[PDB]
């Protein structure tokens, strides 16, 4: 899923 | 290192896909809350970066029916606000 990818630029 | 007692509602979000414990790491916090996500298939399928939240817990914790996974103080306002850090 490109959304986890998305998602991974919040952390860390 | 540092770990976060999450409240209610936050806590709910993270042990209705599978997580069981009460003390959580911010790295935990921010994998159970974006399982969360797709477990719930919130996300917009075509701009995956758009999170759809109206009628979800998620919707109540965030204030807003929708938000881009891009606004990383909107989404990081929400997650401490709602939780106790040891």
């Amino acid at each position: 899923t490109s959304f986890l990818e998305y998602w991974r630029l919040l952390s860390p | 290192e540092t770990l976060v007692r999450p409240k209610p509602l936050l806590l709910k979000l993270l042990k209705s896909v599978g997580a069981q414990k009460d003390t959580y790491t911010m790295k935990e916090v921010l994998f159970y809350l974006g399982q969360y996500i797709m477990t719930k298939r919130l996300y917009d399928e075509k701009q995956q970066h758009i999170v759809y939240c109206s009628n979800d817990l998620l919707g109540d914790l965030f204030g807003v029916p929708s938000f881009s996974v891009k606004e990383h103080r909107k989404i990081y306002t929400m997650i401490y606000r709602n939780l106790v850090v040891v």
